[PDB]
């Protein structure tokens, strides 16, 4: 997996990946990586699949009730609070490791938690198998204040860096900007750059290549 | 381990269970009856962990029990296998599991058939014409897959377990001191006292 | 009045009173009578043993609680089986943790503090006995008079009971007197026996009517019944 | 010692058109031992259908947990659970035993009857989902079942090719795995209809 | 990792590495080891990051209820918070935390409390992993009633030596000055301290 | 204390009743009608709406008779709110029975459980009683169509006919004097509805205020079928059997 | 029957008995407060009466620091006033671990309401007979008043008072903000807000004040504090150089 | 300490009567009054805001409050019973069901969870019944659009349109006259406006009524782009202006 | 109607919880006490009546020490007085044990303050019959206290309690206007004799035994310990002789 957060002048934006694997073998050739915690604080994450989409949701679910009894806007703040002392309770057997960014009353942030539960703040971040590749683009061509644009442009190469030089990454890019004074837009496979070429041939059998034993009508309705 | 089989003909299911109880170095008992009947028609065999084994019978018999006075009924062996299964499969996740296997032979009085249920101590239930628990299946289930037929009578099914056990008595390295057979049909429970030379 | 308020130990009265503390006051006063008085060197107790028939035995109404501490009972003697035995472990948690005997001063406290708690609670009720308590400890003799309130005070000497108030005026008087019956313990006894009877009325103390217990300098806490209380009769 | 290869089994599904196909082999066994050729691991609550590859109790156990919470879901929400929502449902009961999980791989197919749109997902022991448009695989044999169906899938097949190509994908996969195989049934979903049938295959 | 917390004439100073890693590779080359649990009482922390913060957030929290009820509280009353946090439960826990703070009556103190949960007043302290390097080079430069600059100067120094030496200590120092004037954040880059 | 404030709702007369079952069985008699009839060849439930408006939606109402099985069913009479918490608990033993066993749950088996969760707020708990009746309609393969009857107390009985809430009395010997054992499902729709109409204490007896549910065995299938009717379906066998 | 006066359980007339005596109980000091909006302050006026010569005068007051920016004057006896500062600082302290940012004025009122809901509806818990009146300059909201009182009962005020003469104090301010058209003190110093909060407590109450006859408690962007008695002393001075 | 009342305060008495129930109801006939109508294409629920003082700011006092994004809830009683009420549901619409099944709650389940809350404050130990009755709207998937109301009993009932609290019986007289199964949502916000009217003794605008509807989906209140099967909340409280423009049309 | 102030925590229709002042009642009925705050710590004295020659002189002591620099005394009923100061000692190391610094004197009022209001929260549970007089001294200076039943409780300068309350705060006012700069600790003692002796009166029947206490940064060392041999002697003289 290769995940990244970019503040830019205005905001923030988060990039993953979207390849699934058990083992060597790839499951899911399309998931989505990006989730959302409330509608302007988006979270990707890294290591147990399981573990980072509950983690996600249960803060997700709390902050939403949160918002309702405060009648305010969710802080990114509180879903890193929230995350981080869940994942210390249980000592790093939920092997969620995350960035989760968002724009919030108070401005734009961008954060890193792991299993354990230490967070960590900066600019520009990168977790998972593809961490150093997609790092190793982000140190050679981020800089401050950088537009909405070039943010894109920035975390989408760095997913790339990922995608092509990382077994654990590839298929295509996911994008999520997080803008100060619009709402979150989800850039749902941003990019696509490997797609399947068409086979050599159609495996389609002739019908009654199958031998059957036995058949019968099943019945659905009660 | 202790030989448990398990055979449903036509009318009737039997189950044969080794009569040996050895600890280490001694054959303690040669005469033991590795069964406890559930209902009328209904009949349980075991085999497993040197404790366990009866305490698990033993409870399994007292809730059937149970239930029958309660509802003044007995239950159909399916629905008997399924607590049987349900028990063991908490088991299997508790602090100190049941290490038993059981075979569990009926005769559904409803729907006038006998039925074979083999459950394993993880809860692992299955329905068969034949079965058996521990290093007994890998003689029996090729011997029966090629000598069992759907329509054989009780008599039959007594000559099909013969082969069964003489086979055992073959290769099999332990002595388990031959076996008890007993007969669950329409009419109850009954214990074939001659096999010592059938 | 009083009957809107003498419900529990939970309520006070328009007057600021405490109806169950005082009714379990009462059953002291209903108690058969007993006397504490202390020298400098030895302390003792006095008890008239009350008996329900001439076929029965007069209970008893003094309770060994360590080698150096003992007291009399005036009550019901149920509450005052569970008080002493709570005197009993905490003279005993003092020696196996502390080395240490327990000050009577301390046992004092630590009694006044359990009555205390049926007192404020719902549900419980205050303690329906009476005690005096005697020990020699590392600052000599020592009496301590227990209320079921959760008052304890120290004495020379004292009696609760029926009529404990003749023995008391008695020892009242007496004081300048017995206080100083040091190094004799046979006298300190008589003195006490003396003062008890200053509260007879129906009978007088017989032989298996009749307990002492002592304990001083040199002596630990030890009970007299019966024969061993004739020379002093 | 490891749960999900004592007893044995697989469990494919595949996407149509308008239409949903779920497969599965029907041995059961112990190591080396083959004790069952009738453990059938697709089980369905209305019309939405699920297959549990796995430790056999586990399969037995999360069956009548399913139809017990879908039971009672029908009586209050007062219509039938669809694919979707029967999918969260056995994500949260998977992850609900984090610590202490069910040993399977279940795979839900069926058809949504308010959009008719065809529905396939697939799951790990603890819940998390897979959810491909064109198949799902999971037991013994599932890295041959990822073979074959890379391989002879393609998008819109009609229900009597989709049948064929769940049934070769299925039954080739089960050849190279010594636990898995000894028979095996497929089911044809469609909105109005479900044919079940049992294929004919090698018996070693 | 590389920490120190130096007292003097008008306070007390804090100061830390700014690298984290995970194994060889780093982390974070820019993180703020300087943890603030009142107005002038901060942290250094070092062992594990994810039990550190807890500890810290913690800490923060009871100053701030203690603030709420008794007003400020004293320095040696936020070490004992952070140590009975760390003695109680020593067995899950890796945690090395120098406290500093800066109080009107008492002026600028240090306290060190090491691994086990043990509580040290110290004129000065060093604590992470690439203080080893340092104990002698600090032994023989510290005075006590240093000035501002001198402190700065001594902190600078020794943790530039520190990040030379150790390899898991590195990116620029941060420091935190603890004084009546009020709190001064100062930081130094590579190209400054790395040819001192 | 708080002794003071406590109703001791689990005590007994001087006569040897109990207080709490008596008043909410007073309660429940002020509660629509509800009749359960069972016939040779099916079991039919009937309830009056206690109370109606011309704006209360009634296709979306159900207020009287919950389905707590695919073969069993009830009629209330009572606190609906409170009938809700033991239809619940119902419901979840019906399908831990169905866990265990792998079959339905015989309907005097959870009929019991049921009595015996209201018998206990009876005995123990210092809380008040559940102020409901239950009709209970269903089948099984052991007695086949069987009609039960529990309230407040815990007690409960078999019946071929009968009635709970308001004007049980009336209803009672209307019953048993048109029953007849060889009845069929038609007979019993037609008596229940009759019933129902000259007992109640409304000016007409219209669908609007009627739930109907029936449990047969559709000659045509071999399965049993609950129906709980619905307003228009009500509002036909209301002019068939002549009522308009 | 006639015990529906002592717990919080329903009169026949669907009342609460216990509730309604516990807002009696809020008088009991006799004291009145109020409290304003400025620009970008809000400040809380409470008397202060010290009647006995043998207390501290400085450990007599009605006005608290729940947290560095909230600030809650209480209308009722000290010990529950007490009781109630005590929980809204542990709830306002649990927030911001929680959560990471500082509860904000409107929150731990509704908070405190709710606790106060509770007493009303469970019977072995009585309302505590205060009414509450929390004060800050909410980093979302600005300035922030929330008042909540036995019934469990809140909300927001541009302006609030309380006390045995909270009517008079409050048709003072009704007309002021009639007239004024604005819904605040439109200020830029706190000081002069808390000399117009005086004022109008002198004009509705018709009463002078010296500096020990008064309370006051301000807050701003990131505090909340109380003025001394020179403080305040100051504040009486510049509002005579006015009459 | 420790709550010592393990017994019911709602007991029968001998009429059959649950006294605090009745009692409860009573404190709800007392309350402002609250109604709701149910249209084609949507439901509106709404309420007078009763300031108690002109020095408050009934803004931030809200008494139609969301639920679920699709769901509403209004009501007539005691206010503070329904503020733990709505957070109470809120939490539930989670706990019991978006935390399970992965989406929000169909109206009538959580309107039944609701209930069972209120039901059991009427037979556990040591509490009274909640003084109050609500209105609920909302919206799902398969069931359309639903009104229910919910009274202190627990008991729920599914509306086409009605009224509750002091002026209720009136209400729903004046609504049972203009409802129709072909009313717009515009047509209901329309006689919802005149059926208040006659319950509001003083001013009757924009700023002293709240009123709130369950219609189409706003995408524009969903705070995000890029997921077409989320198109926002139909739950939607109408602002002052909105009402004060049909005012002029009343 | 009647019968609020048979049950603890019942407001009465005119806002007041009656039994706490029936606690009250219990207080003024007991012995008198003070508390004199002088420039550098505090000085506790307190009445304590001769039941009978039988009561060993000097032994049954009243003021209470908490911590190592608290002193209190109460009037009322003894033992719930001695349950408070459990209660605060148990409060104290508490406090100790997590900021190390022992627990300051308005920190510590709270603790018995919220402990005491606690009591008047239940009807489970009695008020506590006594008022307490207790202070020492701490970082910054010495301060006096004293708590109702009711749980209120404020600084002083001067405090008194139990049957002379009157007469000592005459007195307490007295030094208060005469002192303006502050009285000293040795000063304290005396007066606080000379109090105890005035405020005898009221109950000058029985004879009584004094017993002073007090916690001076000069005179103890911040440290609470009590008045003995030739400092209390004369301080006893100091009031014979102007009590004539």
């Amino acid at each position: 997996t290769t995940i990244v957060g970019v503040k830019f002048n205005n905001g923030v934006v988060i990039a993953a990946d979207t390849r699934s694997t058990q083992g060597p073998i790839v499951a899911d050739k399309n998931c989505a990586k990006l989730h959302r915690i409330s509608p302007k604080i988006w979270c990707a994450g890294a290591g147990t699949a399981a573990d980072t989409e509950a983690v996600t949701q249960l803060i997700g679910s709390n902050i939403e009730l949160h918002s309702l009894y405060t009648s305010r806007e969710p802080r990114v703040v509180s879903a890193l609070q929230m995350l981080k002392q869940h994942l210390f309770k249980y000592q790093g057997h939920i092997g969620a490791y995350l960035i989760v960014a968002g724009v919030d009353p108070t401005g734009s942030h961008l954060f890193s938690i792991h299993a354990h539960g230490s967070t960590d703040v900066g600019y520009y971040l990168s977790l998972g198998s593809g961490s150093l590749a997609a790092m190793a683009v982000l140190e050679s061509h981020w800089k401050q204040d950088l537009t909405k644009e070039e943010a894109i442009k920035l975390a989408s190469d760095a997913i790339q860096a990922g995608i092509w030089n990382d077994l654990g990454s590839g298929s295509n890019v996911d994008v999520c900007v997080m803008e100060i004074g619009k709402d979150a837009e989800y850039l749902r496979n941003y990019l696509t750059p490997n797609v399947r070429e068409e086979k050599q041939k159609s495996y389609k059998f002739p019908r009654g290549t199958t031998a059957v034993l036995k058949e019968s009508i099943v019945n659905i309705c009660d | 381990m202790d030989i448990i089989l398990g055979i449903r003909v036509q009318d009737s299911v039997i189950l044969a269970s080794s009569k040996a109880v050895t600890r280490g170095i001694s054959v303690l008992k040669d005469s033991d009856d590795k069964t406890r009947q559930l209902s009328p028609h209904t009949l349980m065999s075991f085999a497993g962990e040197a404790g366990d084994t009866v305490q698990f019978a033993e409870y399994i018999q007292a809730n059937i029990q149970l239930y029958s006075i309660r509802e003044d009924y007995e239950l159909s062996p399916q629905a008997v296998s399924s607590f049987v299964r349900q028990e063991l499969a908490k088991s299997i996740r508790s602090r100190r599991p049941y290490q038993v296997n059981v075979l569990i032979g009926g005769y559904d009085k409803k729907k006038n058939k006998p039925e074979l249920y083999q459950i394993d101590y993880l809860g692992t239930k299955v329905e068969l014409p034949y079965g058996a628990h521990g290093y007994s299946g890998f003689y029996t289930f090729s011997l029966l897959d090629h000598h069992y037929r759907p329509d054989m009578t009780t008599e039959e099914g007594l000559d099909l377990l013969k082969l069964c056990v003489q086979e055992l008595e073959k290769r099999m390295p332990m002595d388990f001191k031959g076996v008890i057979v007993k007969i669950v049909d329409k009419d109850g429970i009954r214990q074939v006292d001659d096999f010592q030379a059938q | 009045f009083r009957n809107n308020y003498d419900g529990d130990t939970v309520t006070f009265s328009p007057t600021g009173r405490l109806f169950q503390v005082e009714y379990a006051l009462e059953a002291i006063k209903q108690g058969s009578v007993t006397v504490g008085l202390r020298s400098n060197t030895h302390a003792v107790l006095v008890a008239l043993k009350r008996n329900a028939d001439e076929l029965s035995s007069y209970q008893k109404k003094i309770i060994k609680c360590d080698e150096h501490m003992g007291l009399s009972l005036a009550g019901l003697a149920p509450d005052a089986r569970v008080l002493s035995n709570y005197l009993r472990q905490q003279c005993n948690y003092s020696s196996l943790v502390f080395n240490r005997k327990l000050a009577v001063e301390r046992a004092g406290h630590l009694l006044c503090d359990k009555a205390q708690k049926n007192t404020q609670s719902y549900g419980g009720r205050p303690y329906g006995v009476g005690l005096l308590i005697i020990g020699y400890d590392k600052s000599g003799a020592h009496l301590l008079e227990f209320q079921p309130s959760g008052n304890v005070t120290e004495l020379y000497g004292t009696a609760i009971g029926a009529r404990s108030q003749g023995a008391k005026t008695y020892l009242e008087r007496t004081l300048d007197t017995f206080i100083k019956i040091d190094g004799n313990p046979d006298e300190l006894i008589k003195a006490g026996v003396e003062a008890i009877s200053q509260s007879l009325r129906d009978e007088s103390l017989t032989v298996d009517n009749l307990s002492i217990a002592i304990v001083g300098k040199d002596t630990p806490f030890t009970i007299y019944d019966g024969e061993a209380v004739a020379k002093y009769i | 010692s490891d749960p999900s290869s004592i007893n044995g089994g697989i469990v494919v599904a595949m996407t149509g058109k308008d239409c949903v196909a779920i497969a599965c082999d029907l041995r059961l066994g112990s190591q080396s031992l083959g004790v069952s050729n009738k453990f059938e691991k697709i089980f369905h609550y209305g019309h939405v259908f699920l297959g549990i590859t796995g430790l056999a109790t586990d399969v037995t156990t999360l069956n009548e947990m399913f139809r017990y919470k879908t039971n009672l879901y029908k009586l209050k929400e007062e219509r039938a659970i669809e694919p979707e929502t029967f999918t969260q449902l056995v994500s949260s009961s998977l992850y609900e035993r984090r610590f202490g999980p069910y040993f399977v791989g279940p795979v839900v197919a069926g058809i949504n009857s308010k959009s008719g749109k065809p529905f396939i997902a697939g799951f790990d022991l603890i819940g998390c989902i897979d959810e491909a448009k064109d198949f799902i695989v999971s037991g013994t044999a599932s890295d041959q079942l990822f073979g074959m169906c890379e391989s002879l899938y393609e998008p819109n097949l009609e229900p009597e090719d989709l049948f064929e190509t769940i049934s070769q994908a299925l039954l080739n996969a089960a050849d190279r795995d010594a636990l898995s195989g000894w028979g095996a049934v497929v089911y044809i979903i469609k909105k109005d209809e479900v044919v079940k049938r049992y294929l004919k295959m090698r018996q070693d | 990792t590389s920490i120190m917390a130096v007292t003097f004439k008008d306070g007390v100073i804090l100061g830390a590495d700014s690298r984290t890693t995970t194994g060889a590779y780093i982390a974070n080359r820019v993180t703020d080891k300087l943890t603030r649990v009142h107005d002038k009482i901060w942290c250094c922390r070092s062992g594990s990051a994810a039990d550190t913060q807890a500890i810290a957030d913690i800490v923060q929290y009871h100053l701030e209820l203690y603030t709420s009820q008794y007003g400020t509280p004293s320095t040696e009353t936020a070490a004992s918070v952070f140590k009975e946090l760390c003695y109680e439960n020593k067995d899950n826990l890796t945690a090395g935390i120098i406290v500093a703070g800066y109080d009107d009556k008492n002026k600028g103190e240090v306290y060190t409390i090491p691994l086990g949960g043990s509580v040290h007043k110290l004129p000065y302290a060093i604590a992470g992993s690439g203080s080893t390097f340092i104990y002698g080079y600090c032994d023989k430069n510290f005075r006590e009633n240093m000035s501002k600059e001198e402190t700065v100067d001594f902190i600078k120094h020794s943790l530039s030596q520190a990040i030379k030496w150790d390899g898991s200590s590195g990116g620029v120092i941060r420091m935190v000055v603890l004084t009546a004037a009020g709190v001064e954040r100062l930081i130094f880059y590579p190209d400054e301290y790395e040819q001192l | 204390g708080s002794r003071r404030y406590d109703s001791r709702t689990t005590i007994f007369s001087p006569e040897g009743r109990l207080y709490q079952v008596e008043y909410a069985l007073e309660s429940i008699s002020h509660a629509g009608t509800a009749i359960g009839i069972m016939a040779s060849d099916g079991i039919v439930l009937a309830a009056e709406r206690k109370v109606t408006s011309t704006l209360l939606e009634q296709d979306t109402s159900t207020e009287k008779l919950y389905k707590l099985n695919d073969k069993i069913a009830v009629a209330v009479a009572g606190l609906t709110a409170d009938a809700e918490i033991l239809i619940n608990t119902a419901r979840i033993h019906a399908q831990n029975y169905l866990k265990t066993y792998n079959e339905d749950i015989p309907v005097e088996i959870l009929v019991r459980r049921l009595s015996d969760i209201k018998q206990g707020y009876t005995q123990h708990g210092g809380l008040r009683p559940f102020g409901v009746s239950f009709i209970y309609a269903g089948y099984d393969d052991r007695y086949g169509y069987q009609l039960y009857t529990s309230n407040p107390s815990g007690n409960y009985t078999g019946w071929k006919a009968i009635s709970v809430g308001a004007n049980t009395s009336a209803a009672q010997t209307l019953l048993q004097m048109d029953y007849k054992d060889d009845m069929k499902v038609d007979d019993a729709i037609e008596l229940a509805l009759k019933t129902l109409s000259k007992t109640t204490d409304s000016s007409a007896l219209t669908y609007d205020r009627l739930e109907f549910a029936t449990i047969r065995k559709g000659a045509n299938d071999g399965e049993v079928y609950q129906k709980i009717f619905k307003p228009q379906e009500i509002k036909d066998i209301l002019v068939k059997t002549g009522i308009t | 029957a006639g015990y529906d006066r002592h717990i919080t359980i329903f009169s026949p007339e669907g009342r609460l008995y216990q509730v309604e005596y516990a807002f009696k109980a809020t008088n009991q000091t006799n004291i009145n407060s109020l409290a304003v909006r400025g620009k970008d302050c809000t400040v809380v006026i409470s008397q202060k009466k010290v009647p006995d010569k043998l207390l501290d005068p400085t450990t007599v007051s009605y006005i608290f620091c729940i947290s560095r920016t909230i600030g809650m004057v209480v209308n009722g006896p000290i010990p529950d006033a007490r009781n109630a500062a005590l929980r809204a600082k542990a709830e306002a302290a649990e927030f911001r671990y929680k959560y990471g940012y500082d509860m904000p004025c409107d929150v731990l009122a509704k908070r405190m309401a709710n606790l106060s809901q509770i007493y009303t509806q469970r019977a072995y818990m009585r309302p505590l007979g205060v009414i509450l009146t929390f004060v800050s300059v909410d980093e979302e909201l600005g300035p922030s008043i929330y008042k909540t009182d036995p019934a469990g009962y809140y909300v927001g005020y541009k302006a609030t008072a309380t006390g045995p003469k909270q009517q008079e104090i409050t048709t003072n301010l009704e007309n002021h903000f009639k007239k004024s058209k604005i819904d605040h003190i439109n200020e830029e110093s706190w000081e002069k807000v808390v000399e117009f909060a005086i004022t109008h407590m002198i004009d509705a109450l018709g009463t002078e004040f010296s500096k020990n006859d008064l309370e006051v408690g301000v807050a701003t962007k990131d505090k909340f504090f109380t003025l001394s008695a020179e403080n305040i002393e100051e504040r009486l001075v510049a509002i005579a150089e006015q009459d | 300490m420790t709550d010592r009342y393990s017994f019911s305060l709602t007991t029968f008495s001998p009429s059959g009567k649950l006294g605090q129930i009745d009692y409860a109801l009573t404190a709800v006939k007392q309350g402002v009054t609250s109604l709701g109508i149910k249209a084609t294409n949507g439901v509106v629920i709404a309420t007078e805001k009763k300031s108690s003082s002109p020095l408050a700011m009934s803004e931030t006092l809200s008494k139609v409050s969301l639920l679920t994004p699709d769901i509403g809830a209004v009501y007539s009683g005691m206010g503070p019973d329904y503020r733990v009420l709505v957070d109470k549901s809120r939490k539930v619409a989670h706990t019991s069901y978006k935390r399970i099944y992965g989406e929000y709650p169909p109206t009538k389940l959580l309107v039944s969870e609701v209930a069972k809350i209120m039901q059991e404050a009427t037979q556990s130990g040591g509490v009274r019944p909640f003084g109050v009755s609500l209105l609920i709207a909302g919206h799902d998937e398969f069931n359309g659009f639903s009104l229910y109301q919910v009274d202190p009993s627990g008991s729920y009932f599914p509306w086409k349109a009605t009224a509750i609290g002091k002026g209720s019986v009136a209400a729903k007289t004046f609504l049972e006259k203009r409802w129709n199964d072909e009313l717009e949502l515009e047509d209901a916000i329309h006689i919802a406006l005149l059926t208040l009217k006659e319950s509001v003794e003083g001013e009757f605008n924009g700023d002293t009524i709240e009123l709130a509807i369950i219609g189409d989906e706003n995408p524009d209140l969903l705070g995000y782009t890029g997921i077409p099967t989320d198109k926002g909340p139909r739950f939607r409280k109408l602002t002052s202006q909105e009402i004060n423009d049909r005012l002029e049309a009343l | 109607g009647t019968g609020y102030d048979l049950s603890n925590s019942v407001f009465s229709p005119d806002g007041r919880n009656f039994q706490v002042e029936y606690a009250v009642k219990a207080v003024e009925n007991g012995t008198t006490s003070i508390g004199i705050k002088c420039n550098d710590g505090v000085v506790f004295a307190v009445e304590k009546l001769i039941t009978s020659k039988l009561l060993v002189p000097q032994k049954n002591v009243k003021i209470q020490v908490v911590d190592r620099h608290i002193g209190c005394v109460y009037s009322g009923l003894i033992p719930d007085g001695r349950h408070l100061v459990n209660r605060g000692r148990e409060e104290a190391a508490s406090f100790k044990k997590l900021y190390k610094t022992p627990i300051p004197i308005p920190a510590f009022a709270d603790r018995l303050g919220q402990y005491v209001q606690a009591h008047t929260l239940y009807n489970s549970v009695r008020p506590f019959g006594v008022s307490t007089i207790f202070g020492g001294v701490d970082k910054n200076g010495a301060h006096l206290y004293m708590l109702e039943p009711s749980g209120s409780y404020w600084g002083y300068k001067g405090a008194a309690t139990g049957k002379g309350r009157q007469s000592a705060k005459a007195e307490l006012e007295k030094l208060v206007d005469h002192h303006p700069e502050g009285l000293s600790a040795r000063e304290a003692v005396k007066q606080a004799a000379k109090i105890i002796y005035l405020a005898h009166e009221d109950n000058k029947e029985k004879d009584f035994e004094l017993e002073i206490s007090w916690c001076s940064l000069s005179e103890t060392n911040g440290l609470h310990k009590f008045v003995k041999g030739d400092l209390l002697q004369e301080a006893i003289d100091f009031a014979q002789k102007e009590i004539n």
